[PDB]
């Protein structure tokens, strides 16, 4: 039955795949890295407690401002903050208080959020009116929304829970593109600074690397024993570091196609729930289910430092595009920014 | 005076009028009774919601005696409950609704499974969930009118062979209920409701009145040492 | 049939990702390390900034 | 988005009027307002603002202890009361818009203007002139001075430049010297620092030749430029 | 004559409040699931006992060993005004406590709101602590009617008429309260119609505990009170033996109190041995 024959055909190239990863394994990182001097102890200390919030806050993203914060939180309420002040700039009702995304557009002209609604709502900042208007409705998901960024102000990037990702062309609320292949729930994207390449994780144990331009996967990268919850990318765009359930975070390279460096500990046994990166990218940072953020470096796998300043699982996590701080969301309802 | 320009005085006024206002949305919320609402595909969720005067989640508010709810039907959702339920830590109760002749009818695709026997899975699979330890559950058993039907006709040994009771509907009824709250494993800190219903029975809304007011009791009781 | 609907798509797919001019691990992390040295000295989190310029800190 | 302003006409001095502001087109709670005095052989001169809320209201020096502000949120209106007028206080009044906060667009939208004919320390900031001839086609370049330095310690500038067309109410061309109003053609630009700044402007077109006025938001008392009239 | 030393052993008792009752506020301030109403009051009171111990007893002590006390002629007077302060603190929290718990379950939506609650407890705490220094005021400077040669209250009248406000007013308040909560916790087992393994525990554990704090409550401050009250009105004679009996069986209710309110909520018994590092 050709049934088999294409499942054997697949293991086939499966093995195949597996054989091309082992013949560039000649060394890795923590060989290397071993002859660089260490990245030191990192003692962050609060620089901002943004309150006003009364529920679980479940994501962030920082503008291209550096200045502006987006905060999400079930309570139906969306705010943007000022961080260099406190000071609060918008405060939105949503049209569904199960909101478990946000983001901010790279020009600051839109905001998008969604969740257990199966629809993502994009808001319009800057109106003649002067109000804070729901500018579009974007629906055609059968499940959740689980991640929601922009590529730009008319192009929108979406993850849901029917195992997809989608590219929505923000002014018809159409599908233009819609990323298949995931077997899982889709948790969290990355996008690459190059706009062209987005990452997908999934709670299938994988991550995507995929061609947003041609609609189809261009790399799978596996080696996670459980649920990937958040991705980022590295600054240079040629890999990505990926957090799970299994309290490890892991680096692939997206030219080797290979695993790269796997970060662990023996006192972590918590999820992870957001990772991000510095400017320089040496410093990975990880929130966790043990009510703290560590501080990973990136070269050597070793812990540079901890932020412990959260009582509750710290959620969505956010850096901005200068490095001049690192804000920290946490269903307590307060949000950090260290410096 | 305070070293702060004009246009930051004005912005720092919105904020504490932003402030203002969100305190007020959280007084209202905070008055304002969360229920999950969960069963299987063809439980009678739309019977009980039209009973009570009540894609993606459903959300409807009833009000009753100037006391507000919040019903959410998640039921038209498809995806892992690990992963979604964890923004409903923060409910008051959850109202499971279970349809008796599921006995002896298939709900699933796989003829082998008794649709009871996985509506009670799911019930150990929530009650015994690390979300809900202290989250009550309120638990409704719909289509008693057709049940003393499938009782006459089909002993409840097709679903729970070790039944050795006779055919009427108080026994079968009672080893049922049994059965469900059974694989409740917290029964020192987690209370368990039951009703019995039917379509004329508009009394369910009085129902989880009484249940919610009991939850709210024994949760503040709790809290101040009387308990 | 019904399940040859996803074997060809599997099958395409990982004919697709097999072909794919790989380089060498130790290519790739040098890079990555090298980029991260050039750009080492404009992470404020990695090279702390003076209180001057930091406006978390200046009130 | 519609300003209607009413209550005008003759008054003898001694009288007093209510003059009264209509709001539609936007959230006018959410907003804080201003009543700016304009006489036709002066020009622009700032009277009150009035929070969006109940929060301090401020008046101009020259009209405290005589005119009131009257909020009416449910209804988006303002109201001036103007006690004790005076033959100084004939003149045009106009109701503006303004919202405070990063990015914000404050003084963005002004009214059409309502005429009160009447019977019969600070900083101060000049114009370069009060008119210049122009060529259209060609750029021209509008300097503009103040008394104190407009640079504040937190690096923004509160310079505003406003556009009054003949015959129609000032629109606001600029915010904080280099931020450009929502509608604005990228001809308009501007620079400086301290106590000297320069408006750019690229070839003219018909449609811009008006009078142009320096505003300084630095503090309250707010005041305007002498104003600069084009003549094409 | 020489010195009763055997009395300075009551050091004890000063110890066993610090342990109950330091740490209390420890328990509140360290745990998550412990933020509301009435830990506050039970901070509030573990606060004053710990001032009845340290800031009193030692000169009660030191009493008890001796005859005559000079020290000062001012400092007997902020002795027995810190004594009447705290302990009336002490009881007025007890009172703000029944309220709390009354509130609880006569009143069941507004328990656990956290933007009305603080302002309730703010309002008790304060009115407890400032009418228990406005009561305990008079005594600051010259109504103890007492020479330099002694340390003992010999004004009847402030204190028959403060045994009114600090004893007998918060004594019917916390009688009835307590007696409107068993009515409704009786009316709604009575009513609830379930089957064992759960009245077994609210019924046996809460009227005990309300049988409890009334109890120990009163068994240890009426005594007082009552020897005080009828002593003056009525030509009786007391002995001084039993008036220092009962003003230590007073301070008892100081050691009790903050097991009792704590030992018998698992929120506590666990935050009890993560706070010793057992
Ligand atoms: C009641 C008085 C008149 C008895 C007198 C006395 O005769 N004593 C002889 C031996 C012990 C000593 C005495 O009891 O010890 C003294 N202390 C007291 O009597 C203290 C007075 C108290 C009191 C007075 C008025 C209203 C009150 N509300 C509340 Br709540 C209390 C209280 C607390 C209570 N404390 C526990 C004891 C010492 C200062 C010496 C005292 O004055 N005592």
């Amino acid at each position: 039955s050709e049934l088999d024959q294409l499942r054997q055909e697949a293991e086939q190239l499966k093995n195949q795949i597996r054989d091309a990863r082992k013949a560039c394994a000649d060394a890795t990182l923590s060989q290397i890295t071993n002859n660089i001097d260490p990245v030191g102890r990192i003692q962050m200390r609060t620089r901002r407690t943004l309150r006003g919030h009364l529920a679980k806050i479940y994501a962030m993203h920082w503008g291209t401002d550096s200045r502006l914060l987006v905060s999400a939180s079930q309570d139906g309420k969306l705010i943007i903050w000022d961080s260099y002040t406190t000071n609060k700039v918008h405060a939105i009702p949503l049209r569904s208080s199960w909101v478990m995304t946000c983001a901010y557009a790279p020009s600051g002209n839109y905001v998008a959020c969604g969740g257990l609604d199966n629809i993502c709502s994009i808001y319009n900042l800057k109106t003649r009116e002067g109000n804070v208007r729901v500018s579009r409705e974007l629906a055609g998901h059968t499940g959740y929304l689980s991640c929601c960024r922009f590529l730009d102000d008319n192009q929108i990037v979406t993850s849901s829970g029917d195992t997809t990702c989608a590219l929505w062309d923000i002014e018809t609320g159409q599908q233009t593109t819609t990323f298949t292949g995931h077997t899982g729930d889709v948790m969290s994207l990355s996008l690459a600074p190059d706009t062209r390449l987005f990452v997908s994780g999934a709670c299938d144990a994988s991550a995507k690397l995929w061609d947003v331009r041609e609609g189809m996967c261009r790399q799978t990268f596996t080696g996670h024993e459980s649920d990937i919850n958040a991705i980022c990318f590295f600054p240079n765009g040629n890999a990505f570091a990926t957090g799970s359930d299994d309290a490890t975070c892991r680096l692939f390279d997206l030219r080797a196609d290979q695993e790269l460096m796997t970060y662990s500990h023996d006192n972590i046994i918590c999820g992870i729930t957001s990772v991000s990166f510095s400017k320089s990218g040496r410093l990975l940072l990880a929130g966790y289910d043990d009510f703290n953020c560590n501080v990973w470096d990136a070269l050597k796998a070793d812990r540079a430092g901890v932020l412990a300043g959260h009582d509750n699982r710290v959620s969505c996590l956010g850096v901005t595009d200068d490095g001049m701080a690192v804000a920290t969301g946490s269903w307590d309802s307060f949000l950090k920014i260290w410096n | 005076g305070c070293t702060l320009s004009a246009e930051d005085k004005a912005a720092v006024e919105r904020s504490k009028m932003i402030d203002r206002n969100l305190r007020e949305d959280g007084e209202k919320a905070a008055r304002e009774v969360k229920l999950l609402l969960l069963g299987a595909g063809e439980s009678g969720k739309n019977t009980i919601v039209k009973q009570m005067k009540i894609t993606g989640i459903v959300e409807t508010h009833f009000t009753f005696k100037d006391l507000h709810f919040k019903m959410f039907d998640v039921g038209a959702q498809r995806s892992e409950r690990k992963k979604w339920i964890h923004c409903f830590e923060g409910v008051t109760a959850i109202i499971f609704c279970v349809a008796l002749s599921d006995y002896d009818l298939v709900l699933a695709e796989d003829e082998e499974m008794n649709r009871m026997h996985a509506s009670m899975k799911l019930f150990d699979s929530i009650c015994n969930n690390k979300w809900f330890t202290d989250t009550s559950i309120i638990l409704f058993l719909n289509k008693k009118d057709l049940f003393e039907e499938k009782i006459k006709k089909s002993p409840l040994t097709i679903c729970y062979p070790e039944y050795a009771g006779s055919n009427t509907y108080e026994e079968a009824a009672a080893y049922i209920q049994c059965q469900f709250e059974d694989l409740n494993k917290r029964k020192d800190t987690k209370e368990i409701y039951t009703h019995f219903t039917c379509a004329t029975d508009t009394k369910n809304v009085q129902f989880v009145f009484d249940a919610v007011t009991d939850v709210i009791i024994k949760n503040n009781l709790k809290d101040c040492g009387l308990f | 049939t019904a399940s040859i609907a996803q074997a060809r798509k599997l099958v395409e797919q990982l004919k697709m990702e097999a072909n794919i001019d790989r380089i060498k691990v130790s290519k790739a992390a040098a890079d990555l390390m090298a980029y991260c040295e050039a750009h080492a000295k404009e992470d404020p989190l990695l090279t702390p900034v003076p209180a001057s310029e930091n406006p978390f800190r200046e009130k | 988005v519609q300003l209607v302003e009413s209550g005008g006409g003759l008054v003898q001095p001694g009288g007093s009027r209510k003059l009264s502001c209509s709001a539609s087109g936007f959230a006018f709670s959410s907003f804080g307002m201003h009543w700016v005095r304009q006489a036709p052989e002066k020009g622009l001169e700032w009277v009150a603002y009035i929070s969006s809320g109940s929060g301090t209201i401020y008046y101009a020096d020259t009209v405290k202890g005589r005119f009131t502000i009257s909020r009416d949120d449910p209804k988006n209106t303002l109201f001036l009361q103007m006690t004790s007028l005076r033959s100084e206080d004939t003149a045009m009044y106009y109701c503006v818009r303004s919202i405070y906060y990063y990015g914000s667009s404050p003084f963005d939208f002004w009214g059409q203007g309502t005429t009160l004919t009447v019977s019969s320390s600070d900083i101060v900031m000049t114009q370069a002139t009060s008119s210049v001839p122009v060529t259209p086609g060609e750029s021209v370049s509008i300097s503009c001075r103040s008394s104190k330095s407009l640079l504040h310690s937190n690096g923004n500038t509160y310079l505003y430049w406003f556009l009054q067309r003949p015959g129609q109410s000032p629109q606001l061309l600029i915010y904080r010297m280099s931020n450009l109003a929502s509608g604005v053609p990228d001809r308009f630009s501007g620079s400086g620092s301290g106590t000297a700044f320069t408006l750019t402007i690229s070839r003219l077109e018909a449609e811009d030749v008006g009078v142009y006025y320096c505003m300084q938001h630095l503090e309250y008392p707010l005041t305007f430029g002498a104003g600069t009239k084009l003549e094409l | 004559p020489h010195y009763n030393y055997y009395a300075t052993l009551l050091t004890l008792l000063i110890a066993v409040i610090v342990f109950g009752n330091v740490l209390v506020c420890m328990a509140v301030s360290r745990e998550k699931a412990l933020q509301t109403t009435t830990n506050y009051l039970i901070v509030s009171l573990a606060v004053a006992d710990l001032l009845v111990a340290t800031l009193v007893m030692p000169w009660v002590v030191y009493l008890e060993v001796v005859g005559e006390w000079k020290f000062s002629r001012i400092h007997c007077d902020i002795f027995v005004t810190l004594d009447v302060m705290m302990c009336t603190a002490s009881i007025l929290n007890l009172c703000a406590i029944s309220i709390d718990r009354y509130t609880a379950v006569a009143m069941p939506m507004l328990y656990n709101t956290r933007y009305s609650s603080k302002r309730r407890v703010t309002v008790m705490i304060s009115i407890v602590w400032v009418l228990s220094f406005t009561i305990s005021c008079p005594l600051l400077f010259g109504l103890n009617n007492a020479d330099q040669n002694e340390c003992i209250i010999a004004n009847p009248a402030f204190v028959v008429y403060s045994s009114i406000v600090s004893f007998y007013v918060p004594f019917i308040v916390i009688l009835l309260v307590y007696i409107k909560i068993y009515i409704v916790l009786r009316r709604r087992r009575k009513l609830v119609n379930t089957n064992r393994k759960l009245s077994q525990q609210k019924e046996k554990k809460a009227t005990q505990l309300l049988a409890i704090y009334l109890g120990l409550f009163i068994i240890c401050w009426l005594p007082f009170f009552i020897t005080h009250i009828l002593n003056i009105h009525c030509d009786c004679n007391i002995p001084p033996v039993l008036y220092s009996a009962f003003t230590w069986l007073g301070y008892v209710n100081s050691a009790i109190n903050p097991i009792i309110y704590t030992t018998f909520n698992i929120e506590f018994r666990k935050a009890f041995l993560k706070i010793l590092h057992c």
